[PDB]
This record gives structure tokens, C-alpha cells and sequence, in this order.
């Protein structure tokens, strides 16, 4: 029954008593469920340290894992550059997946493409297939460029990117002149990012490999800046600023900004913004290349020190305070520009940040997760607060990385309880939560369901989690975020904070219990 | 040495040109252990010098806020417009228990709210509507006591009729308290209005009651004002000792307590200069006998147990030797893991009354040396107490101006400074650890052995911290 | 007992067994407590109707006020002026309250001086206090101008500042020359909003009233711009930002944003930035005065339209769609600056998040309180995201603001279940809440012991409180925060959505009862 002046969605419709009877003996009657005692007893078993034992042996089996496949990272790249079409040789559900992953993230449209190869594509290979797409596509939605990846099932096959589309140019299917760069993104290696790091050198690639005979190191004046595989406008946004603080001139090549930050006006953007490919013809001539995310742009780093021959500057993630200064201070060496007192005064705020939330934040113990670079700059900074990592996990890292982190938490007194797992899924860090509980938890989404086998065992061993990565989709507009430079650290104090203060006036709040500690100030 | 203490008090002082200087030469001194009264060095208990942003209170913050506030069970009324209450309202952890709002009332914020009709008519007949009002709507509540703010006392209101005329028609104690802020030169005036107001209608409702079942291990601390718990766990620990502690005010304090105090046997008075007037009152009267303690830090908490137990038969000083034993590998183990990661740290303190004195036990059982203390409201003979304990060749101070503290911290340059809110980010800014004397920094409690360890961690979590080692640019 | 490993603060110490032995042995021994269903009786009888309908019949009595006093505000105002102190002529507990205010919500350090009058100054006045104090103050703290407020013993007696202040420049105390503008700020008269109101008002007549032959009105082409009472830096960075943007001149007047945030790098910074003397002088040669807050700039529009002779728009507080869009092009017709593309593509953006979360905001029910300006420009923003502001609150407000909030309120059909009280305060509201029970509540941090008052009748009837507005203490850097223009309501509007979707997921958290609606995607 509903009442049409309050109407009840599932929740809590689905809780009055004529559905509670249905639910009742539709389980007492057909399920043959387990007995709940049996059900109590298998989760108990569940949140101890013999399971742990035994999940950490697990050799063939992933369960919740925390990564995706490198189409989605070549797709992301692909997006960055001026009215350029992310096309993806292989199956339609491929780019749907995708579609619908980077929809439930930013809330925009996101367009990209596939030749919709089939079984016959299969056998005979999917050279038709992408005459006639590519032909459809420039036809249709008028693109200046179409960058072109792999799924798994072309990558199986041995499609040769390269001679389909010299083929299909040699046809008449598309103009010679135009610009169709491709990268072989295996699902079956690496992770997301490493799709974007293969993408973004293939573009390269296809804009430098063959006219660098009259390119000039440091010829513009300009700074190269690499972004890689981010999910943060706002990092984006706060890069540019801080190099437009300094003065100093930059081609912020992969730029996604506009075409997920598109306005509601009435008309419906395709394409807004982009690097340009005049940026990107002209970018060995830069004073140099900066990474962003080093850690994923290994084929990158390659190519530009071999071919562009920009000595790169071993710079990490400009994340927290001694990293974003490192960071600065580099661009200044590169440019000559002194860093203005714009920044000193940012950081300076920062700081005084740090020493104002310093007593909340100290000695609270985090579980964190996501992409290496990422996870290793969140680490740093907590160290520089003075909290305590635990359970550092990066399903797509390798012992390179293991090995850096271990050494970043060796430097500090704050990382002697600190262990770093690679290729662990979600369920290892639920075990480890159970087993060794953390404060709070840091990462995406998918952490709330272990907030809720958390919360099933007790009020007191419950791990809130603190959504910082990718992908969000159980909250709105946090992609808006900052995670990088001196902003991105104030935004990740503000949350860790208030995340600390919201948990103790949570605990706090019973009558004649524990309100006793329930402050005004705090 | 102390001619470079005295070469910069001069320095500092040679900024008020003729008559501020004079004032403030007066309050600036050099400790001496061998001299007993402090009148001979240090002069206090003076009207504050205008225009130089003193940290001190009012009357009404040291009544209202300090002595009648923690009483749980009692409505206590701001006489007078919305400001006062509103920035004392639950601005000081004076912990309790209690249900908020139906039999406990100390974070809630009860004032007439005085307006231009009000100030010009009177309020007398506002406050007597107040007063039924209060009763209907609040019908647990187990008394009423009035603060008067400022313009209550200017404008002539005379609220003890009301007060007196009201409790004889409810049969309810209403007790006026003239607080006004223009009273005297500090919170310590405030202290002494709350006093009185406790003796002149709260103390002596049991005179000719005798219903009480009295032992000979009666106690009822006196001026513990449970800022984050520190009454418990004094409590606690003189609990396990065999004393009953019928009476605790104000901090979670009820009128029974206060009620029930003139059957003690014995005054344990925390906060000396909150209380001492009660203490004498209640030794001259009833004949309590009445001491000072100090539960700040193992030695010092050691010392005022077998202090307390010594004016008790044999049982209670074999109990106290009992609870010494007992707890002496927590505090033992709390030296182990954070005495290496404070030895030799200096510290210098301006908080107020009883605590810059009483703080030193303990800031030395973890091996910190202090080498400056000073108060706001504090009179002579806090300053002679602190003569013994204080290191000598430590600069003592009355009234900081925030110019004095300033450039008193930029020559003396110490590890850590305990002081208000006041002064917490002026010294942040300055990359001097700081933590704040009463607030304990939103944590607690510091008391007894069980606050022993949390002092420790909140010690080596400031004084350690990293951020206070990013303070400067790498560029700059 | 204290575990050296995990040490306790007072939660969860006071939860051990010894101590709860010891507190029930307090209670019962010598507490005379009530006894607990006596407790549970008065409250449910304090939650009930007819306990409302005895609130609300209070005529003398005020329980948890909304406001505050006068001075405070004057000292905010004259804290944006480059250089100057406030200083309180009257007794010092004043400001020493009004500095622990300011910390406790800026966590920054104020300053503040008083004249310490005493009970002789009751008798035969404060003359000598200003002489003393003024000359004191301009000795050792080397400001350019001494902005004075008055304390209610002041006003009772009433003292002369005028006189006062010639006196003791005529006697030697300040030179001449040197700027002390002074204003009366009666406690019983208004609010700390009216304080602010005062204080400019008399800082603009001592530097403009006496100057006015020669001021010609547009002849330096730049808008005064007004903020009032405002405790939200991001507040004024936005003011400063989008004018900028449009390329107007600007002299924003009472501009305390640099003392509020300054950097901590070593060294104690007491006066930064600030509104110069020569901007003070120099505003009514400027094109017209823009109020942001007209609700409690009364005195300050009578002044300005009076001697500056500025045609003062009747504007309403830019927060939201519709206002700040009247903001901007007032602005832009008084400047015949057009607005360029960048605020165009803000609010388009802006316009994008709303279509995005109207689904989950669509008939949530708040109630909130604030300041009069504030509480309207959050009501219309409701109104234009299809929220029900059901409770609508304002301690300091006045007939004429109630009625011009009732007309908004008529204009939307979401403001049918809208009530707008005027002197009513936090009891009032915890009734309302009782009685008609709100989805959320939007204000300071004094509501937060309301959400433990409805916690207490059960977890279906609380109230979660969204911590928006002055002042905010449980919670660190909110108010770094931004209230004002496109980029405000952005803020606002992923500040409710995120609560909004919290509180979804709390409710849905418990496994095999609830959790059928703990969806990933939201
Ligand atoms: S009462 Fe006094 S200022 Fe003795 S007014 Fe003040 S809770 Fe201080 S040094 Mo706040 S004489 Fe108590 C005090 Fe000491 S409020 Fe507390 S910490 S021991
Ligand atoms: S059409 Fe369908 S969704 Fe596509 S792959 Fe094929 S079954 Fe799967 Fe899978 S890992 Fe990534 S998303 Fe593909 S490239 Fe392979
Ligand atoms: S010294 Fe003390 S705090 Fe000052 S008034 Fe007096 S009792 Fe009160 Fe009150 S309303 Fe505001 S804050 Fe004052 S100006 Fe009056
Ligand atoms: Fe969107
Ligand atoms: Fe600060």
C-alpha cells in the first residue's frame, strides 16, 4: 500500500510488514537457505586471521579487484586532444562498458567509437571492418583526428593496426592527411593506465617520429607536462594555474578538461577544447618534459628521451607539501622563472593548515588504495601529518614500485607499521581490515562494501571509508576535486579532518552515555 | 644569567613611554627560590594598563563561566543581553552527566535578552516572568541561579527581591549572583561573587538536617572542575584509597553535593584560588579541616596521597600503598617510551590561576625543564607558592601584554609554550609547539595516573610533530 | 587503568567498568538524581505538541540564541581596513570573549584592544581610559587607524566618544592627523550584523563627510562594493574573482580576508592587507556603491545615498542562480562592462550539477537558520533546486524581511509548507523538528546538539545537521569556504547532495535488512 501524500521508493517500502511475511515465506519456502547460525558462524570465520591465511594463498583466484583494462586508460588519453575520436578496434560491449564506467564517474558524455567486430571478423580478421568504421565515423561525426586502440580480442588475433589503416587510407576510405594514430592496448597486460601511457606514445609517435630534423630543444620556450591517467578537473586545473602563477610557458599535452566540464546551455558539445596537434607537432622543441604520474609513463619516458631527447627530470607526483615544492622548484631550474610569492603564501597556508588540524590528525592509522602514483603520494603526505599507513595495497603496482614506497616509508618515523601489498585485490585488505583494523579506509566506491562487513561485525570494529580515486559513483560531483599541488593537499587535509571529527561526534552522540565528550569546539 | 632576564625586560619595557612602563616594571620579575613573599618582587592583583590587549576575563566569565556553570542540575540565567551567554556557552569542557535539557543544563545558554525597553524600564518584572517561565518549561531543574552581566548592576536592578520573593512563591532556591564584568579587574573577583553566592544560599540548607549516615572517611573535593575528566580520575584514584567522596563541585557538580559538603571530614581544595574562601569559610564554621592537592604528574600525585592518607587511621595508608603499587608500572612504562623523546625540552607556560604552578611536577617527570610561568588573575601568595617550585633564573610575569609575551618568546626561544586560544596561533605562526593549558587541547583528562599518559602523548604529538619543521620555504 | 600502547583520552576511558562503577555510585550515593523514567517521561513530554505550543508562548525568556551582540560585528568590520585596530571602549571581558569567538571560528589569531574600564569609570566616566588607552595602543602596537566600538556599560552611562576622542587629541595623547573613527554599538540594540552596519557607517562619515565639495560621482570609473558581515573568505576571493573576470574597477570596502588567512612561515603577521585610507576617501568619486547584504546595511544606504549621492541598486544578495545573475548584470550595466564567456560557461556548469542531482534533491524538507541575508539567498537556492524549506529562522530578523521572505517564498510552489519566524531561537527549533520533523538542518554549529535531542527519540526521527553558516567550530577550515556566486552554489549544492547520500547510505548499511538498497552507482 502506498500513500499518495508520502511515497516510499524500495527503501522503505520494502520494510512494512505484508512485504516482511512475503519475503519470509518466499525464503522459508523455496531458497532452502542455510540456517542463520551456520550464516553467523561462516562470517565470523570470515573476519579471522585462518581465513586471512588462507586468502593470502590465493593464486588463481581474483575477488574485487581494483583495476580496469587498458582500452579504458586509451580511451581517457584519447579524449584529451582537439576534436579527436576515441576509436577501439574490436567489440561493441567493450566500448559500452567503457561508455557507461566514465558516465556513472563524471556525469558527462563520453564519446567513443568501435568497428563492432563479430565472430566473421573474428576468423577473417577486421580490416573491412575498419575501412568501413572509420569511413562511418569521419562521415558522421566529423572528427579532426580518430585515435585508434585495441581490445583483447583484435589483440589475440594479431590485427595489424598499422597496414589496416595504411590499407584503408591506400582505399580512398579516408584522406591520406588524415591523422589516424593507433596503440596495441592488451587487456591481458598491465592495467588502465598502462593503456593510456601506450596511447599517448602512440600519438606521439604518429605527430614526431618522422620530422625531427628541424626541432630545436628549447626552441618555444615552453615546458612539456604529461598528466597521464587522471580523474581529478581539478588537478588539470590547478597544474595550469601554478604554471600561469610562475610565468612560465607550457603545453599541457592530453588536456581533458573542457570535454568533461562541457556547460548546460542548451546545446550538446562533441568536442570542446583538446590539446591541439599543432601542440603536439611542436612538442620536441620544449625546454623539456615534465611527468606527472611517472610511475605508469614508462613507454613515454622511453620515446621522449630517445627520440624528443629531453633529459626528464626525476620528479614524483607534485602531491603534498615536499613534493609539490620539489616540483616547483624543478620547473623554475628548467625555465629560469623564480617561483612567486603567490606560492610561498599558498604553501605557507598549507602549512598553517597542518599545524592547525595536526593534534586531530596525528597517530590515526589509514588502509589506501588505488593507482601507484597516487597511492604513493597519499602515503607521503600522510607522513608529512604525522598519520600512520597500514595497509598500503596497488592491485597494478610491481616490486619497482614496492620498492620506492618501502623505501619513502623507511625514511619516516610514521611507516614503521606500514606494509605495502601489490597485486592484492579488495578482498585481501577486507581481510586485513578485519584482522589489523585501521582508522579509516582510502580509495573508490567499491571500499563501502567493506565498510559494511565491517559494520556487521560490530559499531566498534566498523572502518569508515574516506572516498579519494577512481572510480566515484555513489557521490556527486567529487571528480570537481583537487588532489594535486598545494590546493589538492588543503582538500585532502579538509576531508581527512572533518571525516575524523564527523566519526567522533557520530560516537559521541548518545544521551547520558558518551555525550559527556560531545564538544562544541573541537 | 639574570642580567641578560633583566637587559630584556628592560628592552621590552622601553616601548610604553612614561607611565606603562611603570606599571608594567612592577609585574615583570626574576625567580629567586630563597625569597618567600613574592610582595618583594612581583606585584599582581592590579587594574589592567588600557590599550594593551590583556588576555584577562570578567567577573561574569569567573562566576558564570568557572564556579556556577558545572553545576549540572541548577538553570543558571545571563541577566542581561544575548552576548555573554552566547560566547560562554559550552566554551569550557566542564564535563558531567546528565541528560541535556531535562535534568542537566550546563552547555544550554539561558539569558533574559535584554533590549532597549529593558534597559530603560528595568528588567525586574522580565526576570520574575523569566523565573515562572524557567519552571514551566523546565520543571527538573533543581534550582535557579541569576548571573548579572554589565548593565543589570548599572542600571540599579536590584534582582535579589525578585529572587527572594520567587523562591518563597515556588519553593525553589534562586540565587543572584551581582557578576557584573565591571567589578573588579579579573575572573578572581568572579570567583569570589560565586563564593559567597554558595554560602549565602546554598551551603547551609542542612544545618538542622542530620538524615545523612556519616563515616570517618569523609572527603569532598573542592574547586576540581572536570575539564575533560580530571575530577573522575582524581576521584578514581582517592576512591581506591577508601575515601568516600561524598561532595564534587562545581565540575560535575549537583546541589546535593554542595548541600552535603559541611559533613566531610576533609576539604581536599584543587584550585586554591577558586576556593580558598569557601575552604576558610568552611574551617571557620564547621570546622572542616581543608588542604591543597595536586594529582598533576606521579610525583606530585604520589606525594598528595600519602599526604591525604597521612591524617587517616592505618588501614587508609596501607590502601594508599596499595594504589602506589598498583599503578606505579603505568606511569613507569609512560616514562619508558616518552621520556627519550623529551628530554631537555623547555617549556614556558601562561595560563592563569592554580595550573602554571601546578603543571611543573609533572613537565619535569618526563625531563622538561620550564623556564617561565606567569598569570592573569593570580594573587601574592600563588606567586609564593610558585617561588619554591620554579627553577631559579626563570622570568615570571603578571598581565602579559601580548607585545611582552611576543618579544619575551622571540629572546628566550623555548621548545613549547602552554597558554589560551588567545595565544595558540600567534605561537603557531611562530613554529613554537603550543598547547592549550585548559582546553588541553579538546583532550583530557591530565590528572592522576590514568592522565599521566595522556599529557605525555599529547606532549611528544606537539613537540614532534613535522609540521613544525616546514615552517620555511626550500627556495626561500 | 592506561594501556601504554593505546592510550585513551576521556572516549572511551570514562566507558571502562571501574569508571562506570564509580560514576553510578556518585549518582546514586549523593547526586539526588531524578530517577530515569521520570527522565524519559519529561522528555518525551518536551518532544510532544503541547510542549510546543508552551515554547512558543515565551515572552521573557530566550534558551539558545541564534545571534550575537554588536561590537563583534564592529570589530569584523574594522578588521578589514588596512592597519587598524578595534578598539572596545568599555571593559575587557568583552573582548577577550570576542577573541575567542574569532579564533574558535577563523583558527586564526584577532586582535583586539580594550580601554579596561572599571568601576570608577562608572562613576566618573571612561575619559581618562580613552586617553590612556589610544595613547597606549598607538605606542606599541604602531597602527594607522584606531577604530572604535563601544560595550554596553559604555552605552549605559553614555559616554561621549566624540568628545572623548577630541579631548585627547586636543591634550597630546594621538597627534592630530591621526585617523580614530569611532561608532555606538549598543548590545540591547540589534545584533552583531548591526555592529558591523555602525562601524562602517562611521568609519566612511569620519573619512568622507567632511570632503564631499570636490567629489565628483564616476570620475575614478570604479563600483564600491560593500560585503558586510561575512566570516567565508571565499566570500570575498569570489566578489574579487568574478569582477576581475569581467574587467570592472573595484574597491571593496571592509576587506578582512588577508588578517583572517595569513600564511605561517615563521614570523607573526598582526596587520596584512586591508581597505587603504586613500580607497576610503577616494569612494564616493566612485560610479555607484553596491551592497551585498542590504538587510543589515541599512544605515550604511541611508549614508551612502545621502552624502555620496550613489543611486544604491536594489539588489539582492548574489547567492544562487537567479541573484547572482542579477548581480552580474546590474554590475554590468552600471560599468558597461559585457560578461565575458568565462562566467557564462561557470553558470552553465552550475546549471549541469543541478540537472544532475535534482533527482536526489527534489522534496527534501530543511530546516535552517542564520543571519537574515543568508538564510534568504540559502531559501531562494532551495527553492531553485526543488528542496522544501520548511523551518526558516532568524533570531536578528524584522517584519519587513519576514514579508519580503514570504514573497519569495509565494513566487515558488516548493515554499507551501514554509514558515518563517522572526525572535524565535534554537528551542523554538528543536520544537518545530519535534513537532514537524525536517529531512535535514542547514546552520552553525550550536544546532548540533538539536541532531543528539532527536537521536535521542530514536534514529527515524533525527535530524542530521549541514554545518553552513557562522560560526562553525566542531568542524576545521570550513571557513575557507565559498557561499556567494556561481562557484558558492556549486559549493552548497555538493555539500547538500553529498549529505543527502551519506545519509542514504547510513540507512541502508545493515546486511540482509536494509541493505538491498546499498547501491553502488547513486
Ligand atoms: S578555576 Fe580558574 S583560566 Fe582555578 S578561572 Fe580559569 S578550570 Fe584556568 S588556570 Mo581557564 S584559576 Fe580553573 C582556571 Fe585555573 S577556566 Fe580553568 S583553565 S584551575
Ligand atoms: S565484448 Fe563483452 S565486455 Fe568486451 S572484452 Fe568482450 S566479453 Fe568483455 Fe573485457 S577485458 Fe577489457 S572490457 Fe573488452 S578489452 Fe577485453
Ligand atoms: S565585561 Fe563580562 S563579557 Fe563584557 S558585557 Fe560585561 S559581563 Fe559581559 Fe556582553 S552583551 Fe556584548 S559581550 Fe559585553 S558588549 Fe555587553
Ligand atoms: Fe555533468
Ligand atoms: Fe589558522
Amino acid at each position: 500500500s502506498q500513500q499518495v501524500d508520502k511515497i516510499k521508493a524500495s527503501y522503505p517500502l520494502f520494510l512494512d510488514q505484508d512485504y516482511k511475511d512475503m519475503l519470509a515465506k518466499k525464503r522459508d519456502g523455496f531458497e532452502e537457505k542455510y540456517p542463520q547460525d551456520k550464516i553467523d558462524e561462516v562470517f565470523q570465520w570470515t573476519t579471522t586471521k585462518e581465513y586471512q591465511e588462507l586468502n593470502f594463498q590465493r593464486e588463481a583466484l581474483t575477488v574485487n579487484p581494483a583495476k580496469a583494462c587498458q582500452p579504458l586508460g586509451a580511451v581517457l588519453c584519447a579524449l584529451g586532444f582537439e576534436k579527436t575520436m576515441p576509436y577501439v578496434h574490436g567489440s561493441q560491449g567493450c566500448v559500452a562498458y567503457f561508455r557507461s564506467y566514465f558516465n556513472r564517474h563524471f556525469r558527462e558524455p563520453v564519446s567513443c567509437v568501435s568497428d563492432s567486430m563479430t565472430e566473421d571478423a573474428a576468423v577473417f580478421g577486421g580490416q573491412q571492418n575498419m575501412k568501413d568504421g572509420l569511413q562511418n565515423c569521419k562521415a558522421t561525426y566529423k572528427p579532426d583526428m580518430i585515435a585508434v586502440s585495441t581490445t583483447c580480442m583484435a589483440e589475440v588475433i594479431g590485427d595489424d593496426l598499422n597496414a589496416f589503416i595504411n590499407n584503408s587510407k591506400k582505399e580512398g576510405f579516408i584522406p591520406d592527411e588524415f591523422p589516424v594514430p593507433f596503440a596495441h592496448t592488451p587487456s591481458f597486460v598491465g592495467s588502465h593506465v598502462t593503456g593510456w601511457d601506450n596511447m599517448f606514445e602512440g600519438i606521439a609517435r604518429y605527430f614526431t617520429l618522422k620530422s625531427m630534423d628541424d626541432k630545436v630543444v628549447g626552441s618555444n620556450k615552453k615546458i612539456n607536462i604529461v598528466p597521464g591517467f587522471e580523474t581529478y578537473l581539478g588537478n588539470f586545473r590547478v597544474i595550469k594555474r601554478m604554471l600561469s602563477e610562475m610565468g612560465v610557458g607550457y603545453s599541457l599535452l592530453s588536456d581533458p578538461e573542457e570535454v568533461l566540464d562541457t556547460p548546460a546551455d542548451g546545446q550538446f558539445r562533441m568536442y570542446a577544447g583538446g590539446t591541439t596537434q599543432e601542440e603536439m607537432k611542436d612538442a620536441p622543441n620544449a625546454l623539456n618534459t615534465v611527468l606527472l604520474q611517472p610511475w605508469h609513463l614508462e613507454k613515454t619516458k622511453k620515446f621522449v628521451e630517445g627520440t624528443w631527447k629531453h633529459e626528464v627530470p626525476k620528479l614524483n607526483i607534485p602531491m603534498g607539501l615536499d613534493w609539490t615544492d620539489e616540483f616547483l622548484m624543478k620547473v623554475s631550474e628548467i625555465s629560469g622563472q623564480p617561483i612567486p610569492a603567490s606560492l610561498t603564501k599558498e604553501r605557507g597556508r598549507l602549512v598553517d593548515m597542518m599545524t592547525d588540524s595536526h593534534t586531530w590528525l596525528h597517530g590515526k592509522r589509514f588502509a589506501l588504495w588505488g593507482d601507484p602514483d597516487f597511492v604513493m603520494g597519499l602515503v607521503k603526505f600522510l607522513l608529512e601529518l604525522g598519520c600512520e599507513p597500514v595497509h598500503i595495497l596497488c592491485h597494478n603496482g610491481n616490486k619497482r614500485w614496492k620498492k620506492a614506497v618501502d623505501a619513502i616509508l623507511a625514511a619516516s618515523p610514521y611507516g614503521k607499521n606500514a606494509t605495502v601489498y601489490i597485486g592484492k585485490d579488495l578482498w585481501h585488505l577486507r581481510s586485513l581490515v578485519f584482522t589489523d583494523k585501521p582508522d579509516f579506509m582510502i580509495g573508490n566506491s567499491y571500499g563501502k562494501f567493506i565498510q559494511r562487513d565491517t559494520l556487521h561485525k560490530g559499531k566498534e570494529f566498523e572502518v569508515p571509508l574516506i572516498r579519494i580515486g577512481f572510480p566515484i559513483f555513489d557521490r556527486h560531483h567529487l571528480h570537481r576535486s583537487t588532489t594535486l599541488g598545494y590546493e589538492g593537499a588543503m582538500q585532502i587535509l579538509t576531508t581527512l579532518v572533518n571525516s575524523i571529527l564527523e566519526r567522533l561526534d557520530e560516537e559521541t552522540r548518545g544521551m547520558q552515555a558518551t555525550d559527556y565528550n560531545h564538544d562544541l569546539v573541537r | 644569567s639574570r642580567e641578560e632576564v633583566e637587559s630584556l625586560i628592560q628592552e621590552v619595557l622601553e616601548v610604553y613611554p612614561e607611565k606603562a612602563r611603570k606599571d608594567r616594571n612592577k609585574h615583570l620579575a626574576v625567580n629567586d627560590p630563597a625569597v618567600t613573599q613574592s610582595k618583594k618582587c612581583i606585584i599582581s592583583n592590579k587594574k589592567s594598563q588600557p590599550g594593551l590587549m590583556t588576555i584577562r576575563g570578567c567577573a561574569y566569565a569567573g562566576s558564570k563561566g568557572v564556579v556556577w556553570g558545572p553545576i549540572k542540575d541548577m538553570i543558571h540565567i545571563s541577566h542581561g543581553p544575548v552576548g555573554c551567554g552566547q560566547y560562554s556557552r559550552a566554551g569550557r569542557r566542564n564535563y558531567y552527566i546528565g541528560t541535556t535539557g531535562v535534568n542537566a543544563f550546563v552547555t544550554m545558554n539561558f539569558t533574559s535578552d535584554f533590549q532597549e525597553k529593558d534597559i530603560v524600564f528595568g528588567g525586574d518584572k522580565k526576570l520574575a516572568k523569566l523565573i515562572d517561565e524557567v519552571e514551566t518549561l523546565f520543571p527538573l531543574n533543581k534550582g535557579i541561579s541569576v548571573q548579572s552581566e554589565c548593565p543589570i548592576g548599572l542600571i540599579g536592578d536590584d534582582i535579589e527581591s525578585v529572587s527572594k520573593v520567587k523562591g518563597a512563591e515556588l519553593s525553589k532556591t534562586i540565587v543572584p549572583v551581582r557578576c557584573e564584568g565591571f567589578r573588579g579587574v579579573s575572573q578572581s573577583l568572579g570567583h569570589h561573587i560565586a563564593n559567597d553566592a554558595v554560602r549565602d544560599w546554598v551551603l547551609g540548607k542542612r544545618d538542622e538536617d542530620t538524615t545523612f549516615a556519616s563515616t570517618p572517611y569523609d572527603v569532598a573535593i573542592i574547586g576540581d572542575y572536570n575539564i575533560g575528566g580530571d575530577a573522575w580520575s582524581s576521584r578514581i584514584l582517592l576512591e581506591e584509597m577508601g575515601l568516600r567522596c561524598v561532595a564534587q563541585w562545581s565540575g560535575d557538580g549537583s546541589i546535593s553535593e554542595i548541600e552535603l559538603t559541611p559533613k566531610v571530614k576533609l576539604n581536599l581544595v584543587h584550585c586554591y584560588r577558586s576556593m580558598n574562601y569557601i575552604s576558610r569559610h568552611m574551617e571557620e564554621k564547621y570546622g572542616i579541616p581543608w588542604m591543597e592537592y595536586n594529582f598533576f604528574g606521579p610525583t606530585k600525585t604520589i606525594e598528595s596521597l600519602r599526604a591525604i592518607a597521612a591524617k587517616f587511621d592505618e588501614s587508609i595508608q596501607k590502601k594508599c600503598e596499595e594504589v602506589i603499587a598498583k599503578y606505579k608500572p603505568e606511569w613507569e612504562a609512560v616514562v619508558a617510551k616518552y621520556r627519550p623523546r623529551l628530554e631537555g625540552k623547555r617549556v614556558m607556560l601562561y595560563i592563569g590561576g592554580l595550573r602554571p604552578r601546578h603543571v611543573i611536577g609533572a613537565y619535569e617527570d618526563l625531563g622538561m625543564e620550564v623556564v617561565g610561568t606567569g598569570y592573569e588573575f593570580a594573587h601574592n601568595d600563588d606567586y609564593d607558592r610558585t617561588m619554591k617550585e620554579m627553577g631559579d633564573s626563570t622570568l615570571l610575569y603578571d598581565d602579559v601584554t601580548g607585545y611582552e609575551f611576543e618579544e619575551f618568546v622571540k629572546r628566550i626561544k623555548p621548545d613549547l609554550i602552554g597558554s589560551g586560544i588567545k595565544e595558540k596561533f600567534i605561537f603557531q605562526k611562530m613554529g613554537i609547539p603550543f598547547r592549550e593549558m585548559h582546553s588541553w587541547d579538546y583532550s583530557g583528562p591530565y590528572h592522576g595516573f590514568d592522565g599521566f599518559a595522556i599529557f605525555a602523548r599529547d606532549m611528544d604529538m606537539t613537540l614532534n610533530n613535522p609540521c613544525w619543521k616546514k615552517l620555511q620555504a626550500p627556495w626561500e
